[PDB]
């Protein structure tokens, strides 16, 4: 039935006079797929939506929200497109030169070089990494700290009742905000940014976002056993739990 | 213990050495959340040297308490007495970005200022 739904979009996109209904329905369809984490499904739909839809449509409470929801959804997708690239890279680290104990004088020199070339690649694989870390992070904070009212949260409050959508928007927050936090923690930990890891407890507990309400009690503790792990590595470095110099 | 701090199974001796301010750590580990909340708030209060750190500790304390098993009544007290702390802090927090480059102040590496 996947196709039935992703195909009803091209029918609504064809007629430009129904772009407001095409987007709204595109949202709904992408709300079902997100709850299943079908990101190639959600995105295959996301491209069918002409890149210039938003511009033309220009506002009923149903169109202000669907424009916001669409960008929220793009903010979410882009937060998985850049992580899978980053993650793919983290798993392609240059491998150490192989050792040939009891080497011939030939094998000694081939190895002096293979050992010197590797000490060039590992520097760039931290180079490319840093730039894929700086980018995946930004996206994770665009979703977690979504501007003007939080992620998947309507700004317009005068639409007509849509319990399906509304409760789909509360759910999407409880499936994906705990899951984006845990990823960002995994990104920060993987790159050794431990001080910042611990600063996820400010972001989450914050009264500005009230992200902690989107967490189950279990997920919290789990995030608290994740942070205590970053803390350790900060002690091993000689700093206090939170990364500040011990005077 | 004072000869371990000055300097695996070293984390079992870390489990015992985490007795004192490192408390909250072995408290999250022991699943003693309520306890972790009390000391996390206590370390937040004495905190005067670093603002960014006084802010982090409360956030942790709060996430500890929320994740713990207080009755909805007690919880409502911890988060209200807390809401106060966050209320004072928010003040130093919203300090304009014009005078903080004027006064040549460190962004985070500054102290817990008083009223």
């Amino acid at each position: 039935e996947d196709r039935l739904k992703i195909d009803v979009i091209d029918w609504l996109v064809f007629d430009p006079a129904q772009r407001a209904e095409a987007l709204k329905q595109g949202n709904a369809i992408m709300r079902k797929f997100l709850a299943s984490k079908k990101h190639e499904a959600a995105k295959e739909v996301f491209v069918k939506i002409p890149q210039d839809s938003i511009a033309e449509i220009y506002l009923p409470a149903e169109d202000d929200n669907a424009i916001r929801e669409h960008l929220c959804i793009r903010a979410y997708l882009e937060a998985h497109e850049t992580f899978n690239e980053w993650f793919k890279h983290m798993n392609s680290v240059p491998q150490k030169p192989a050792l040939i104990p009891q080497p011939t004088f030939t094998e000694k020199v081939a190895h002096e070089h293979k050992e010197k070339k590797y000490e060039m690649d590992f520097g760039i694989w931290k180079g490319h990494l840093d730039a894929l870390t700086a980018d995946v992070k930004e996206k994770m904070y665009n979703v977690l700290l979504f501007v003007d009212g939080g992620w998947m949260v309507d700004v317009r409050e005068d639409a007509k009742e849509d319990h399906e959508r509304t409760h789909q928007m509360v759910l999407l927050r409880k499936l994906c905000l705990p899951m984006l936090c845990f990823l960002l923690h995994t990104i920060l930990h993987s790159t050794g940014q431990y001080q910042e890891c611990l600063q996820l407890a400010d972001m989450v507990s914050s009264e500005r976002h009230k992200l902690y309400l989107v967490f189950s009690k279990e997920e919290l503790r789990k995030l608290l056993q994740k942070l205590r792990e970053s803390s350790l590595m900060l002690l091993d470095q000689g700093l206090d739990p939170l990364g500040y110099e011990i005077q | 213990l004072f000869r371990w701090y000055l300097e695996q199974h070293g984390q079992l001796a870390n489990f015992l050495q985490a007795h004192e301010h490192l408390s909250w750590l072995h408290e999250i580990n022991s699943q003693e959340l309520e306890k972790a909340h009390a000391t996390l708030l206590g370390l937040a209060n004495m905190e005067t040297r670093y603002f960014a750190k006084k802010k982090t500790l409360l956030g942790l304390s709060k996430l500890a308490a929320l994740a713990s098993d207080f009755s909805e009544d007690m919880l409502q007290e911890k988060i209200e007495e807390m809401a106060e702390q966050e209320r004072f802090l928010l003040h130093q927090e919203t300090l304009p970005e014009q005078l903080l480059a004027e006064k040549q102040l460190n962004l985070s590496a500054m102290p817990v200022l008083t009223a």
